């Protein structure tokens, strides 16, 4: 549901480290991911031979261009997103720094345990 | 002999260099003018250079030169910065002296970001009585040889009151 | 979403098997010290020694003693906000900045013993900064003169420790609402809209 | 929001206060016109209320999110040598001011022994000391009335505080050598000598 979220005849070939980690390498716990980009990094290069004519507070440089691509179409994909990191680390900040962007609406709520399906 | 031959402060001259006219170098001046109560003159540059940016009458630094009492004070509030240790140089041979400072906050002064933080140099010109004979209209003269100003003699007077130190070989 | 991790914090339980395959997973670190220092300080005067003394203090005060399950003092906890609000109202440097932090890592202890270490090393971090009770009394203005300037400000301690005297001092020094409630064991969440309705008039 | 005991409750009321300063909002929906209208919006709700730590017994630890919002007030109890002494001595100067000084002397160092994890009354603090102290301003012209009367003042609280005076079982490995009113009844007789 990634590769086809961006088309183009030279993002194909380009979407499949993005896609592989974007989903993986961003979502594990633990310390067991640097060794695994290295494979879909030289696999996933230069080797698509084009034609499409490439078409369709703070500020930090990792959350304004980072976050905001994957964020983009993740968010726009209708997909549900999540914020794993320190307890007020920015997970916040990201959505509602990006959401002024684009035209959409940001709505931060504040749950507590007593949060069930009722 | 000594009696009359003191060593007062002739002058404390405070500088400036800022490779560029306009706001950042009407803000040394501000800097300046504070700091000293009197208001600062600009210097142009001489020629252009290019690699630093300037050309021939730019208006490029600022400085002013303070005397007597008000002299000693700002002396000394950035002598302290200055840990009251210069170096064996920093002193001419012709007996007056000077150092450096960046950030001219560390001797009183506030921040304010709307002002920036500047250096904070200025060189002190030593002299005794009898100064004005080679300075005045009339009679224009040059001053005694065991009446000039040395190194020697600004050093161990530097090193006495103030209590500093002198440093390097 | 958003949210901590599971195997760091203890007690904490793991997520769906069902709702992890149509869940994406963004990860966000925090903020680098580079990005931070050019917010907490105002400009070139005031020097980058409280903007570098602030993060580099802050990094390692935080890092030493978080409110984990690994470090000892839960309740001593600060974020990137803390510092712009720490930053921000101290314009000028030189003795401000040890009782302007002193409340915002160092009063967050519980005792004096984990309020010296934390005030004396990050107060003894401005002397190596910057080439150059009073404790009560410190805090006392800084706390007086913030109290009425805005913001939440939390007295935690003792029952009739001198929490009453801030909160009684304040509260009838200027003119404020007057909105008094006494907490007990049942005081959940409909406590305040249930307290708060049927005040100010309404008759 | 003048808050007393809102560290000595439990789930419930940090989600509010937690989400009016954050999200700037009243949690997940208002309780009283709620439904499908208008949504509680905070602009200008501000927050200004004291409390307890967690540590206390009773009390619930706050959450580090809001408590790395609002600013953490470094106040705890008073010193054993001007705190107690100056708030012991108000009250207690129209009678003896001779006996105000062996009583904040041995209240301070019961009150680190006896916590409150025990019973309800076993925790201790400037209620103890300004109910002792404001509690024996009637007695006696002697020594023996004021001694026995501020050295049988504070143990109604010392005592009652245990569980038990003395237990006695068949167990295993485990052999009571003394009581846990021995201890804090041993201290009697050496500040009711040492003092008066």
């Amino acid at each position: 549901l990634y590769v086809t979220d961006i088309i183009h005849i030279y993002g194909l070939r380009r979407s499949l480290y993005d896609g592989f980690c974007m989903s993986f390498l961003t979502l594990l716990d633990q310390k067991s991911e640097a060794i695994l980009k290295p494979v879909i990094e030289k696999f996933t290069l230069g080797r698509l031979k084009n034609v499409k004519s490439i078409m369709s507070y703070i500020i930090t440089p990792f959350v304004e261009k980072n976050m905001m691509n994957l964020v983009r179409a993740t968010s726009g994909k209708r997909f549900p997103v999540l914020i794993q990191g320190p307890t007020s680390s920015g997970k916040t900040s990201m959505i509602k720094y990006l959401a002024d962007i684009t035209g959409h609406k940001f709505v931060r709520i504040n749950n507590h345990e007593h949060t069930d399906l009722q | 002999q000594n009696p009359m031959r003191d060593l007062k402060i002739e002058k404390l001259v405070l500088n400036i260099s800022v490779g560029e006219s306009g706001d950042r170098l009407t803000r040394a001046s501000k800097v300046l003018e504070q700091l000293s109560g009197q208001t600062p003159v600009q210097s142009k540059a001489r020629y252009t250079v290019r690699t630093f940016g300037i050309r021939r009458n730019e208006k490029i630094a600022v400085h002013v030169t303070v005397r007597g009492p008000k002299a000693e004070e700002i002396l000394e509030r950035g002598l302290k910065v200055k840990e009251y240790q210069l170096r064996d140089r920093n002193f001419s041979a012709t007996g007056n002296f000077g150092f450096g400072i960046d950030e001219h906050i560390d001797l009183g002064i506030k921040y304010d970001p709307s002002i920036g933080i500047f250096g904070m140099d200025f060189y002190v010109v030593m002299n005794r009585p009898g100064a004005r004979v080679t300075r005045r209209k009339r009679c224009k003269g040059t001053v005694g040889n065991s009446h000039k100003t040395t190194k020697e003699d600004t050093v161990s007077w530097f090193k006495q009151k103030y209590d500093a130190d002198v440093l390097d070989k | 979403a958003t949210q901590n991790p599971p195997g760091i914090y203890g007690g904490r339980k793991i997520l769906s098997r069902a709702f992890r395959n149509r869940f994406l997973e963004l990860h966000f670190d925090d903020i680098p010290q580079d990005e931070l220092e050019i917010i907490l300080r105002e400009r070139c005067q005031i020097a980058p020694s409280y903007a570098k003394k602030i993060v580099e203090v802050y990094r390692q005060l935080s890092i030493e003693r978080s409110a984990s399950r690994l470090f000892e003092q839960k309740n001593s906890f600060a974020t990137l906000r803390d510092l712009f609000r720490w930053a921000l109202r101290d314009a000028v440097g030189y003795e401000q900045l040890a009782a302007s932090g002193y409340m915002l890592l160092a009063e967050r202890c519980r005792t004096p013993q984990e309020k010296v270490t934390v005030k004396k090393t990050l107060e003894k971090v401005m002397k190596v900064k910057l080439d150059m009770t009073k404790g009560m009394r410190r805090l006392s203005v800084l706390v007086s003169s913030c109290l009425k300037n805005k913001e939440p400000v939390l007295l935690v301690g003792e029952t009739g420790c001198g929490k009453t005297t801030i909160c009684q001092l304040l509260a009838q020094f200027m003119g404020r609402e007057l909105i008094t409630l006494n907490a007990h064991q049942n005081t959940e969440t409909g406590d305040i809209l249930g307290a708060q309705r049927p005040v100010r008039n309404r008759s | 929001f003048l808050l007393d005991e809102i560290s000595l409750a439990d789930d419930s009321v940090l989600e509010r206060l937690n989400s009016v300063l954050e999200p700037e909002r009243s949690l997940l929906l208002a309780e009283q016109g709620s439904s499908d209208s208008l949504v509680t919006a905070s602009e200008n709700f501000q927050f200004f209320a004291t409390m307890n730590p967690g540590g206390d017994y009773g009390k619930k630890e706050l959450s580090p999110a809001l408590r790395n919002r609002f600013t953490e007030i470094w106040v705890p109890s008073m010193e054993d040598f001007n705190d107690v002494n100056m708030i012991v001595s108000s009250r207690l100067l129209e009678d003896l001011k001779d006996l105000a000084n062996p009583i904040v002397k041995f209240s301070e160092w019961f009150g680190k022994k006896l916590g409150g994890g025990n019973a309800t009354s076993g925790v201790i603090s400037l209620r103890d000391i300004l109910a002792w102290v404001e509690f024996i301003n009637k007695v006696f012209p002697k020594i023996q009335n004021k001694s026995t009367a501020l050295i049988q003042g504070a143990s109604m609280v010392f005592i009652d505080a245990l569980g038990t005076n003395n237990t006695a079982y068949l167990a295993e490995n485990e052999n009571d050598l003394k009581s846990l009113r021995t201890e804090c009844i041993i201290q009697l007789l050496k500040l009711c000598g040492d003092d008066l």
